[PDB]
C-alpha cells in the first residue's frame, strides 16, 4: 500500500485516448519501486525454501 | 361573481400590504373594486395585497377570498414571523434568513465573501478609521525669512 | 509589579503560578494598568511617597512589563542595548512565600 | 503462541479442509496491464488538453 | 527614458480560434467602460480584500487582469496596425486613442486585423511615437500585459535591492506611510507615475524598488520583527485564516546584513491560486512601474517558457541577466517562512506553525475547487474570462524551495 | 449549561437540553458551572427550587472558590433553610455572587 | 420579536453622527403606501396622490438610487472601545458609543442571554457567538492611538461597499509631506522657502 | 439607461417599463441629477449647467 | 433585491379564490396557465372594440 502512491491527471493508453480522460488523485507504482518490492518478495521466498 | 381569470401584464410594480384576522370570513372585493375603478390612462395605484396573520395556535377555519396572484415570488422582504413564539401553526410561515449574516451564523465564513448580487449581508467586519485633516499650511513649518 | 501582574495574565515572565486555581479572567492592557495603579499607590502610601513623579508613568501604554531596559541607536547600523537587571528582591520573595 | 506439547489437539483431516496454500500465482502478460498511464496537459493550466 | 523599442507582447490563446474573450465579454468591457486607462481596474482591486472577487463575468481580480490584457491585445491590432485598422466594436475615439468607441458611422475602411500571437513595437507606429507623452501612461499598462502574457503562469515579478547609497529623504517620507497595506501604496505610486509623463528622477523609482524587496523579504521569512531592513519589514496580520495582510511595519530589532551591492531577482507563481492573492499581484504591479524607468535585464530566458513565447525580439535570451526565473507555489512558501522563523527561534512551532499551515491548507482547497469549477465553463464554451490551466498545474513543485533559498542568500 | 431548558407546554414533559442536546425531565443530578448559574437567573430560580424543595434534584453548584459566611444556631428548635435560600437566589446577579 | 416583521429601506437610520447630509432616502413599511417615492421626477401631469405613472418608473427609481449612493458618501470613523469582561461577553471589545446604550444591543445581537426556547432563540443559539465586536485594533506606533479598528458589527454590505469605494477614491488623491514639499518648492522657483 | 447612447454602459432595468424618452425628457432628468450633486457637496457655483 | 424597495415582480392574475387556508398572495407557486401557450388563455390588446 505504501508503494501504491498518488497519481493525479489524465488516464489513457495512448496520448490520443488519454487526452479525453482525466482521473484525479488515484495511484501509480514505479519501475524502481516494483524492482525493490519484488526483490524483497523473492528474497523472502528464498529464505523460506 | 363568475370566472374570467384576468391576466394583467404589468412587468414590475409596487404593493401595499394588509393584515387581517385569520379566524374570520373576509372578501377582497371592495378593495379590488376600488383599485379597478381607480386605474387611469395616466396612472396606477399601489397594488392591494391583503394577508391573514400567522398564528401560533390550533385554531378553526374561516372563509378567505382573495383574487390577486403573481407570476413571481415577492416574499423576500419579510424578515421574520412570530419570533418570540414556541410554534407557528395556523397561517404558518418562515423565520429569519440566515443568509443575511453568513459569517455570524456559520463559522465557515470569513466575513468578506462574494455575496453580490445574491444577498445583502447585515452583519460582518466593519472597518472604522482615525484620520485627521491637517491644513496644507500647517503640515510644514514656515520660513518667513525670504 | 512584574510578578504580581504576571499572575493576572498569561505572561512568559519568569515566575511559577501557584494561584492558578483561584478565579481570574485573562486581563488586558487596560485592565492590567488599572490593577497596577493600585499596586503603585499602595507602595506610595506605605512608604510615605507622595511624589506621583515616582512610578506613576509606568502604565502609559502597554503595561505588559517583563524586562524594562534601554538602548541607543547608531547610524552605522548598530544598537547598544543596556539590559539592567535587578538582583535581590526581598519583598518579592516574601510575597511569593506568603502565597 | 502455545506449547505444542499439550493435550486437546484434534487430528481431523476432512475433505472440506483440503490442504492448500498459495503455491504460484497468475502472471500472464496480458494480465499485467490494467491500464491507463497517467499524464498532464503539457504542464501548464486547463488549455493544453490537446 | 524613451526606451525606443518599447516592444510589448499580447497574449496567446488556449488552442482557441479567437483571442480570450467572447463578443459579449468584450462588449461588457468596452462598452460598459470608456477610458483605456487602469482607473476602473484599480478601483476593483483596491478594496482591501473585502468584496468577493467572484462575479459572472469576472471570477477573480486576476481574471479581470487577464481579460484586461486580452482586450488590449486585440484592440491594439487595430490602430497599431501597419496602415491603421479599426472596426467591429472598436473604432478608436480619435487617433490619439482617447476612448473605446463603437464604430463611427461612416468609417468602415480600417479593418479588424485578425492577428495571431504577436508582439508589437509601440514606437514603430508613427502615430504612437508622435504622441510620446501620452504614450507614457499606457506603456505602464502595456508592461502589465506583457509581463503576465509572456508565460502561462502567475505574474513575472521583478525585484531590486540597491545596497549602500540609500537616500535619507526616502527613509523620512516612507515612514510616514507606516500602517498601510502594500496595496494602497502601490495604487498612489501607479497613479503618480501615470499622471506625470515618466521622470528620470530616481526618487519614486528607488522607493518602489526598496518596498518590493522588503515585502518579498518579509514574505519569505528573511525579514520579520527581529530581522529588519533597518526597522523595515511587512507584518502579516491576522494569524488564523489565510488572509494575513502584509502591512508595512517599522520595528527596531536588528539591521540585517547589507548584501553585496546589487541584488536582483524575478519571481513567478506556478500555481493558479495567485489569482486570489492580492499581495503577490501587487508586487508584480510595482515591478511594472519600475520597468518604465529602467532597462531591466533582457527578460526571463526561454528555458521556462512555452514555445509561442520563445525567440521574442530583444526580450528572451540565453546569456543575460537572470537566466532562470524564481518559481513558487504559494502554500509551500508559508511553510518555508515558518521554518526560518522557527530556525531562528522567534517562535515555537507548537501552536503557531501548525495552526496557520492548517488554515492555508483549507484556503488552497477552497481556491483550487473554485478555480477549477469556474474554468469548467470556459472549458466548454467559446468564452474565456480566466487563466487557462490543468489540474496538474496545482502541483507542489515548480522550484518553490529554490526560490526561497535564493531570496535569502540575496539578503546576505 | 443553563438556558438549555424546555418548558411544559400543553402536557409536554418539562425538560432540559442535556449538554450534548438531550430533552430530559427536570429531575436528576444537575450541574451548574458558576457562570452558567449567573446567566439564567429568573428561570433557574423558578424551576430548580421547587424540585429541590419537593423532590430529588442533586444540584452541583460548581464553584471552585468562594468567600464564606458562617451562622450559629441551636439544634433545639425546628428550623428550615428557606429564608437564606431564597435570599441567595434573590441576590444573584449575572455579574456577581454573595459570600456563601 | 413579534408576529409580523419586515425589512425596509431607511437611509442612515442608524447614524450616530453629529453630521447631517440631508439627502436621505426614506421608505415606509410595505404595509403603508410608498407611492410618493416613485412619482417625484416626472409625474408633473399626473397630480393624483394615489396614483403614479408607470412609464415614469425606471426614471424615478434611477434617481432614488443615485441619491441612495450620494447620501452615503461617508467616512466610517472609529469611536472608542471597551474590554467587555463579563458573563454576557467573552471578553469582548464593544464600541462604546458615548450615549444611548440601546444601539449596542442592536449592533450586537450575540450579547443577549436566552430565557426562552423560542424561534428566535433557536436561531441565535445555532450561530457562531465569538464574532462580536473587535477582533483587532491597528496601531504600532507606541504612545499614539489607533489608525483603525476591525469590528464585527451589524453592517450592510451594500452600504459598506459604497463607503469602501469612496475611501479608495479619497486615498488615491491623498498626498504625503515630501511630495507636497516638492510641489511648493517647484512652484516657488526657489524664491520662496518652507521648512522641511 | 433611459436613452440610447453612443456609450457602452451596463443596462439592467430594461424590464422596467419606461416611456419613449425624448430629448426634452432626457434634459429634465439631467437637470435633476445635476441638482442632486450640487446639493450633496454643498455647492453654489455652476456645475454642468 | 427589489422587494426591499417595495418593488415587486411579475404579472397579476385575478381569480376567484374562495378558500380555507393561507395562500400567500406574496408567494405564488405560479403553475396556473399564466402564459401565452396556455389552455384558453387568450389575449386582448385591441382598442375600444
Amino acid at each position: 500500500s505504501s508503494f501504491t502512491t498518488t497519481t493525479s491527471g489524465y488516464v489513457g493508453a495512448t496520448a490520443g485516448d488519454a487526452l479525453d480522460n482525466p482521473v484525479t488523485n488515484g495511484v501509480f507504482i514505479s519501475t524502481v519501486q516494483i524492482m525493490n518490492l519484488q526483490r524483497t518478495i523473492a528474497a523472502r521466498m528464498r529464505d523460506v525454501a | 361573481a363568475g370566472r374570467t381569470r384576468v391576466l394583467v401584464e404589468l412587468g414590475h410594480y409596487v404593493y401595499t400590504l394588509h393584515y387581517y384576522d385569520p379566524q374570520i370570513s373576509l372578501d377582497e372585493a371592495p378593495i379590488l373594486e376600488e383599485w379597478l375603478s381607480k386605474i387611469n390612462p395616466a396612472g396606477i395605484p399601489p397594488v392591494p395585497f391583503c394577508i391573514p396573520i400567522p398564528q401560533v395556535y390550533p385554531c378553526i377555519t374561516a372563509r378567505r377570498v382573495h383574487y390577486a396572484f403573481t407570476s413571481e415570488n415577492n416574499n423576500d422582504s419579510l424578515f421574520s414571523t412570530n419570533a418570540a413564539s414556541i410554534d407557528t401553526a395556523f397561517g404558518e410561515n418562515a423565520a429569519v434568513s440566515p443568509l443575511r449574516w453568513p459569517g455570524l451564523v456559520d463559522p465557515n465564513y470569513r466575513v468578506g465573501t462574494n455575496d453580490l448580487p445574491n444577498r445583502i449581508t447585515l452583519y460582518n467586519s466593519l472597518y472604522r478609521y482615525n484620520f485627521t485633516y491637517p491644513t496644507l499650511d500647517g503640515i510644514m513649518y514656515v520660513r518667513s525669512a525670504t | 509589579a512584574r510578578s504580581a501582574v504576571a499572575q493576572c495574565q498569561d505572561a512568559g515572565f519568569l515566575v511559577p503560578r501557584p494561584l492558578d486555581a483561584l478565579r481570574q479572567f485573562d486581563v488586558t492592557s487596560a485592565a492590567a494598568a488599572e490593577i497596577m495603579h493600585a499596586v503603585n499607590d499602595a507602595f506610595k502610601t506605605a512608604f510615605d511617597l507622595d511624589g506621583a513623579l515616582l512610578d506613576g508613568l509606568a502604565l502609559y501604554g502597554d503595561p505588559r512589563i517583563a524586562d524594562l531596559s534601554a538602548a541607543y541607536l547608531q547610524y552605522g547600523g548598530n544598537v547598544v542595548r543596556e539590559h539592567v537587571p535587578p538582583g535581590p528582591s526581598h519583598i518579592h520573595r516574601a510575597l511569593q512565600q506568603v502565597e | 503462541t502455545y506449547n505444542i506439547t499439550g493435550d486437546g489437539n484434534s487430528f481431523t483431516p476432512t475433505s472440506d479442509m483440503t490442504s492448500t496454500a498459495a503455491p504460484a500465482i497468475d502472471l500472464k502478460p496480458g494480465v499485467l496491464n490494467p491500464t491507463g498511464k497517467l499524464w498532464r496537459p503539457v504542464g501548464t493550466s486547463v488549455a493544453t488538453i490537446d | 527614458m524613451a526606451q525606443r523599442q518599447f516592444f510589448g507582447l499580447t497574449y496567446n490563446f488556449y488552442g482557441q480560434p479567437a483571442p480570450l474573450f467572447d463578443l459579449n465579454d468584450l462588449q461588457e468591457l468596452a462598452g460598459c467602460y470608456a477610458r483605456p486607462w487602469t482607473s476602473r481596474f484599480s478601483h476593483l482591486a483596491i478594496s482591501t480584500g473585502s468584496l468577493p472577487v467572484w462575479s459572472a463575468r469576472y471570477p477573480s481580480v486576476a481574471s479581470r487582469n487577464i481579460v484586461v490584457n486580452t482586450l488590449l491585445g486585440a484592440h491594439l491590432n487595430p490602430f497599431a496596425g501597419g496602415q491603421i485598422t479599426s472596426h467591429q466594436g472598436i473604432t478608436w475615439r480619435d487617433p490619439v486613442l482617447s476612448s473605446l468607441a463603437p464604430v463611427p458611422a461612416i468609417q468602415p475602411p480600417p479593418v479588424w486585423a485578425v492577428a495571431e500571437n504577436v508582439l508589437l513595437d509601440s514606437n514603430n507606429y508613427p502615430t504612437y511615437v508622435l504622441n510620446l507623452s501620452s504614450m507614457w501612461p499606457i506603456n505602464q499598462d502595456v508592461h502589465i500585459m506583457t509581463m503576465w502574457a509572456l508565460s502561462d503562469q502567475g505574474p513575472i515579478y521583478h525585484l531590486e535591492v540597491p545596497v549602500d547609497p540609500m537616500p535619507a529623504a526616502t527613509t523620512a517620507a516612507l515612514m510616514a506611510y507606516t500602517g498601510v497595506p502594500i496595496a494602497h501604496l502601490a495604487q498612489t505610486a501607479y497613479r503618480f507615475a501615470g499622471q506625470l509623463p515618466q521622470s528620470p528622477d530616481s526618487t519614486m523609482v528607488s522607493t518602489i524598488r526598496w518596498l518590493s524587496a522588503i515585502w518579498f523579504g518579509s514574505l519569505t521569512g528573511r525579514l520579520n520583527r527581529s530581522r529588519t531592513c533597518n526597522g523595515f519589514y511587512f507584518e502579516f496580520a491576522k494569524p488564523a485564516l489565510n488572509p494575513d495582510q502584509a502591512v508595512l511595519k517599522w520595528n527596531d530589532g536588528a539591521r540585517a546584513a547589507p548584501p553585496a551591492a546589487a541584488q536582483s531577482s524575478y519571481i513567478r507563481c506556478i500555481s493558479p491560486h495567485w489569482q486570489h492573492q492580492i499581495v503577490e499581484v501587487a508586487g508584480a504591479l510595482m515591478s511594472q512601474s519600475v520597468t518604465a524607468v529602467t532597462g531591466l535585464p533582457a527578460l526571463i530566458d526561454e528555458a521556462t517558457l512555452p514555445a509561442w513565447s520563445q525567440g521574442v525580439a530583444n526580450l528572451t535570451g540565453n546569456g543575460q541577466g537572470v537566466v532562470p526565473c524564481l518559481d513558487y507555489n504559494p502554500v509551500p512558501m508559508a511553510a518555508a517562512r515558518h521554518l526560518q522563523w522557527r530556525q531562528d527561534g522567534l517562535i515555537t512551532a507548537a501552536q503557531e506553525a501548525q495552526l496557520n499551515n492548517d488554515y492555508t491548507a483549507y484556503a488552497l482547497t477552497i481556491e483550487r475547487h473554485l478555480t477549477a469549477m469556474l474554468v469548467a465553463n470556459p472549458i466548454a464554451a467559446g468564452r474565456m474570462p480566466i487563466q487557462p490551466f490543468n489540474a496538474a498545474d496545482f502541483g507542489q513543485a515548480g522550484q518553490t524551495a529554490a526560490a526561497v533559498a535564493l531570496a535569502q542568500a540575496m539578503f546576505v | 449549561r443553563f438556558g438549555t431548558i424546555v418548558p411544559r407546554p400543553n402536557g409536554l414533559e418539562p425538560q432540559l437540553i442535556d449538554d450534548g442536546n438531550v430533552p430530559r425531565d427536570i429531575a436528576g443530578d444537575w450541574v451548574y458551572p458558576s457562570d452558567v448559574l449567573q446567566v439564567s437567573v429568573a428561570v433557574f430560580r423558578d424551576y430548580v427550587w421547587p424540585m429541590v424543595k419537593a423532590g430529588r434534584t442533586r444540584v452541583l453548584v460548581e464553584l471552585g472558590h468562594y468567600v464564606y459566611t458562617l451562622h450559629y444556631y441551636d439544634p433545639q428548635i425546628s428550623l428550615d433553610e428557606a429564608p437564606i435560600l431564597e435570599e441567595w437566589l434573590s441576590k444573584i446577579n449575572p455579574a456577581g455572587i454573595p459570600p456563601v | 420579536e413579534g408576529a409580523v416583521n419586515r425589512i425596509v429601506c431607511m437611509t442612515n437610520w442608524a447614524s450616530l453622527g453629529d453630521e447631517g447630509r440631508g439627502l436621505e432616502v426614506r421608505l415606509p413599511p410595505p404595509t403603508d403606501s410608498s407611492v410618493h417615492a416613485y412619482k417625484t421626477v416626472l409625474s408633473r401631469g399626473y397630480i393624483d396622490n394615489a396614483q403614479f405613472n408607470p412609464l415614469a418608473l425606471r426614471s424615478n427609481v434611477l434617481l432614488m438610487l443615485l441619491q441612495f449612493t450620494l447620501s452615503n458618501l461617508k467616512i466610517n470613523k472609529s469611536s472608542t472601545f471597551t474590554s467587555d469582561v463579563t458573563t454576557i461577553t467573552s471578553g469582548r471589545m464593544i464600541r462604546a458609543f458615548e450615549g444611548r446604550p440601546e444601539l449596542l444591543a442592536l449592533a450586537y445581537p450575540g450579547r443577549a442571554v436566552l430565557p426562552t426556547q423560542t424561534k428566535n432563540a433557536q436561531f441565535l443559539s445555532t450561530a457562531i457567538a465569538d464574532r462580536i465586536g473587535r477582533l483587532d485594533r491597528a496601531n504600532l506606533i507606541g504612545g499614539e492611538v489607533s489608525a483603525m479598528v476591525e469590528c464585527m458589527e451589524l453592517c450592510d454590505a451594500l452600504t459598506l461597499h459604497i463607503r469602501e469605494t469612496y475611501i479608495m477614491l479619497l486615498r488615491s488623491m491623498h498626498q504625503d509631506p515630501t511630495q507636497i514639499v516638492q510641489i511648493v518648492n517647484e512652484c516657488a522657483n526657489n524664491l520662496l522657502n518652507s521648512t522641511i | 439607461q433611459c436613452q440610447d447612447a453612443g456609450f457602452l454602459v451596463p443596462r439592467p432595468l430594461d424590464a422596467l417599463r419606461q416611456f419613449d424618452v425624448t430629448s426634452a425628457a432626457a434634459a429634465e432628468i439631467m437637470h435633476a441629477v445635476n441638482d442632486a450633486f450640487k446639493t450633496a457637496f454643498d455647492l453654489d457655483g455652476a456645475l454642468l449647467d | 433585491e427589489m422587494n426591499l424597495f417595495n418593488v415587486a415582480r411579475g404579472n397579476l392574475y385575478l381569480v376567484q379564490t374562495a378558500t380555507n387556508g393561507n395562500w400567500s398572495p406574496m408567494a405564488p407557486v405560479a403553475a396556473p396557465p399564466f402564459v401565452r401557450g396556455g389552455p384558453n388563455v387568450r389575449v386582448v390588446g385591441r382598442f375600444g372594440t
